[PDB]
RNA sequence: GUACGUGAAAUUGCUGAAAGGGAAGCAUUGGAAAUCAGUCUUACCUGGGUGAGAUCAGUAGUGCGAGACUAUGCACUCUGAACCUGUGGUAGGUCAGCAUCAGUUUUCGGGGGCGGAAAAAGAAUAAGGGAAGGUGGCUUUCGGAGUGUUUAUAGCCCUUGUUGUAAUACGUCCACUGGGGACUGAGGACUGCGGCUUCGUGCCAAGGAUGCUGACAUAAUGGUUUUCAAUGGCCCGUCUUGAAACACGGACCAAGGAGUCUAGCAUCUAUGCGAGUGUUUGGGUGAUGAAAACCCAUCCGCGAAAUGAAAGUGAAUGCAGGUGGGAACGCCCUUGUGGCGUGCACCAUCGACCGACCCGGAAUGGAAGGGUUUGAGU
RNA sequence: UCUAGUGGGCCAUUUUUGGUAAGCAGAACUGGCGAUGCGGGAUGAACCGAACGUGAGGUUAAGGUGCCGGAAUGUACGCUCA
RNA sequence: GAGAAGCUCAGACGAGUAGGCAGGCGUGGAGGUUUGUGACGAAGCCUUGGGCGUGAGCCUGGGUCGAACAGCCUCUAGUG
RNA sequence: ACUAUGGUUGGAGACAACAUGGGAAUCCGGGGUGCUGUAGGCU
């Protein structure tokens, strides 16, 4: 039994036996879709720049 | 097994996010925010087996950083970083993230059955060591030593230390001089994740 | 290279018995098998003591199995009794009791006495068919440091030990380090 | 062929081969030359042709059921048996090429998510502020040489509005996706974990390579020998901290050449017997033939009792004692690194008994009572 | 439990003592050579790296990339004529 | 079944003087065994041939040779 | 100040800088000039 290691990040099958969620693994989900505020602050780029 | 894998890449994420607001509000308010601190660390021996002193080989040898290349995952608190201090020319160690971790325990991952190094190639094998804790797969393992879980102790000492090769692309130009002061020795922070990059 | 210190690497326990008797490898055979296919630590010591030397299987009597198994608070009134040695007689006990004793051997003046008092002697393949797990079984074992090596042996100033004597009386290790009107007392 | 059984090495002559620019010898790799190995495709079996043959399945009679074998006969040839041919099939080394794979690895891309001053810039656009001049204008003088005011016919710098959730760069991640190169193919019916399924001993990249082709077969691949080229290689043994040493021994070869035997002792192991153990000092079968093997009695050696210089004395209060750990076994709890009961061996420890010593000690005796002690004892 | 060999040491870092000094003598810690091959310092018992079964592939340490010699007569900013 | 002194699966490791241990190779002689080899050629010796073993060593082809010699289990030593 | 660890760091050296850690003394200034247990006497 296990006569040779098969890599599962390179084996799609292993990666299967392993790790049953990584079917439904969803991956690069968008959530940018709001207005995109500028968080940055009067006193954070005062400080920032200062001298 | 999938719906607790699910869980915790929901977890990674809430956690991920939560900072990034964190920071966020901090920056609108103008205020600090000052995240935590870690708890896991991964140490990597970089100095061979010649010339090493008695206390600084018994600390390495308590730490299984016993062949160059090795990595072991660590629990940081005062004991630990008071022994990295000790052994910092010799080791380096960082701060690792997800993906660091699942490769390593993917690709190199070998578990510790009846004082034998065997390959995590099934979950049986992980149940039939960490049933008892509820570590039931490799992701389960990655979980716990991802966020240090009240099992850590058992499932870092059940992962056989990692037999990393030699960097794809070399060390700095000197190797044993601390990281600070260029070289590839002591506290390299998140840039412990770019070494095992290319060390795995 | 590889910083790993090897101290407890090759055990130091015998694998097979050092006798070249047949007839002890096929009482081995035995019990490897047995060992092997029960949960049974009766089994395991058994094979271990099989494998044991001379001196590390002392000899036991009849009386001191008689002593042995009729204490008071022992309730041992009909079990059998195996030793993984020889079983000699003690003939201060003029009356023997009735006893099932199993042994490798037997000396034939306690084999006699326990076969006239109404006892019954078995070898071990015997003990094997009757209890094959060691169910209800006194299992027992020689004096092992009741030989004469043990007299002398951590031998040393302050430790009462025997000397290696020639002979023994006065003229003998019996001056100069062992008493006070001689310099000193050892 | 008497320089005589066979006839090694050192050393030497001839012949043959090879190499050689102030050493040679050696190791790794390959080239050249010389030499050796394959009988491959044999063998079981079968397709096809003919010949011939005392002939086969199921049976019948000759140990009571089932089964096996031998023998006697039936069954008389689409079947079973011997026998010959085809350059009969699967043909079989060696060398390659290409695909689909698995493991390891190197290298070149493409797409997307997230993060930061939800980058900093920047472009086009509206409202501003400033001084260096582009000097546009002014001015020595028709050709310059300089002015002295803030965009004139140029243009810079600094603020906020939007388009705008701007892009780009960087960092990080994708169980997102494309190619190129190299090495490896270990295991040998099946079982396992997975995925797809028409739900089947179905299919798959899922517990380790298969498939399709071709060329040679006095070729190729290997093995050996000589030599050449590249790289490396100091003369062995010895004493020594340290030897290549300008430290010692060694010109070469053959043969010989150095931890043995005995009287003891100690540890360990094996064998036999076992509170016993040892027949060989000796005697007999014994003459035949008996340096052997076999048998036999009384002493004795060691052990079963120690202690003291000695005269002497001389080991059970108890289950041959108690305590702790403790093998094995038995009984329960429920899974425990679980409790209960005895408890071999061994160690540590508290005692008891014997001898010696120190006591009191109620002519000879030291019986009871003791002890901070002492013994290689029970 | 029994027994072998050893009972001449030496080097390097650091802390020293005696000495004018010494490739000198004597102490302490650690790592080494002795008994340690291998890559590097042109060479070397101790220095750097690294501790060795027989091989294939990949990547490195110390060290290097003008030729000898495998690897940029690479990139950016300066100094130097001996 | 696989010399149970056997079969099978898995993991880790491998420097070495003085020194220790174990398993093996080789030589002379002795007991047992091999319808053992041999004048149709034993032992020995030479070899610009072959094979096996990491190794001590072993087997074999060719030439010379002429009288004895070997495999296995034990015993033994003036054994490399 | 000093010091553990490190470099094929600088310097001819003495020494110094740097990196991962530990960390004084003294001076000066501020504050203060006894607390407490047991037993018993006290306009």
């Amino acid at each position: 039994a296990h006569v040779q290691k098969k890599n599962p990040l390179k084996n799609k099958a292993v990666l299967a036996r392993l790790n049953p969620y990584a079917k439904a693994y969803k991956a690069n989900v968008k959530l940018n879709t709001g207005k995109t505020p500028k968080a940055a602050g009067e006193k954070f780029l005062t400080v920032l720049h200062e001298n | 097994i999938a719906k607790r894998a699910e869980s915790y890449d929901a977890e990674y994420r809430k956690a991920e996010r939560e900072q990034i607001e964190l920071g966020r509000k901090a920056r609108a308010e103008g205020n600090y925010y000052v995240p935590d601190e870690t708890k896991l660390v991964f140490v990597i021996r970089i100095r061979g087996i010649n010339n090493i002193p008695p206390k600084a080989r018994k600390i390495m040898q308590l730490l299984r950083l016993i062949q160059i290349n090795n990595g072991v995952f660590v629990k940081f608190n005062k004991a630990t970083k008071e022994m990295l201090q000790v052994v910092e020319p010799y080791v380096t160690y960082g701060i690792p993230n997800l993906k660091t971790v699942r490769e390593l325990l993917y690709k190199r991952g070998f578990g510790k059955v009846n004082k034998q190094r065997i390959a995590l190639s099934d979950n049986a094998i992980i149940e039939a060591a960490l049933g008892k804790y509820s570590i039931l797969s490799i992701e389960d393992l990655i979980h716990e030593i991802y966020t240090v879980g009240p099992n850590f102790k058992q499932a870092a000492n059940f992962i056989w230390p990692f037999q990393l090769s030699s960097p794809l692309g070399g060390w700095r130009d000197r190797k044993f001089k601390h990281f600070i002061e260029g070289g590839d020795a002591g506290k390299r922070d998140e840039h412990i994740n770019s070494l095992v990059r290319k060390m795995l | 290279g590889i910083d790993i210190e090897r101290h407890h690497v090759r055990k130091s326990q015998r694998s097979k018995p050092a006798s070249e008797n047949v007839y002890l490898k096929l009482l081995v055979k035995l019990y490897r098998f047995l060992a092997r296919r029960t949960d049974s630590r009766f089994n395991k010591a058994i094979l271990k003591r099989l494998f044991q030397s001379k001196t590390n299987r002392p000899p036991i009597s009849i009386s001191k199995i008689a002593a042995l198994t009729s204490r008071k608070s022992a309730s041992l009134e009909g079990k059998t009794t195996v030793i993984v040695g020889t079983v000699t007689d003690d003939e201060r006990l003029l009356t023997v009791p009735k006893l099932s004793v199993a042994a490798l051997r037997f000396t034939k003046s306690a084999r006699a006495r326990i076969l006239k008092a109404g006892g019954e002697v078995l070898t071990l393949d015997q003990l094997a068919l009757r209890a094959p797990t060691g169910s209800n079984t006194v299992l027992l074992r020689g004096k092992k440091h009741a030989r004469e090596a043990y007299r002398h042996f951590g031998f040393g100033p302050h430790k009462h030990k025997a000397p290696y004597v020639r002979s023994e009386g006065r003229k003998f290790e019996r001056a100069r380090g062992r008493r006070k009107s001689r310099a000193f007392k050892v």
